[PDB]
């Protein structure tokens, strides 16, 4: 670290045998989704006779 | 070759793109310097 070098974008300390050449970045989201419902009813009878 | 001295003298900070320096056109990527930059 003697003539201690430092990137460009000075915030960080390289050592002086490295040099640095700045870029990025990326990311991705993804989601999904499901449901359902269901249901159901009767039924009946009557007689009623004399 | 150190840009500190007058990065320290006035403050701006140093532009980290720089065109002096060899760059691989078969892989694509950045080699290393080839154009001296005082």
């Amino acid at each position: 670290y003697t003539n201690c070098k430092t990137t460009e974008d000075g915030q960080y300390i390289i050592p002086d045998e490295v040099y640095t050449i700045p870029q990025k970045e990326s990311n991705l989201e993804m989601n999904s989704e499901v449901l359902e419902s269901w249901m159901n009813y009767q039924s009946t009878t009557s007689l009623s006779i004399n | 070759t150190g840009f500190q001295i007058c990065k320290n003298a006035l403050k701006l900070p140093v532009l980290e793109v720089l065109p002096g320096g060899g760059w691989d056109n078969l892989r694509n990527v950045d080699m290393g310097r080839v154009m001296d930059l005082t």
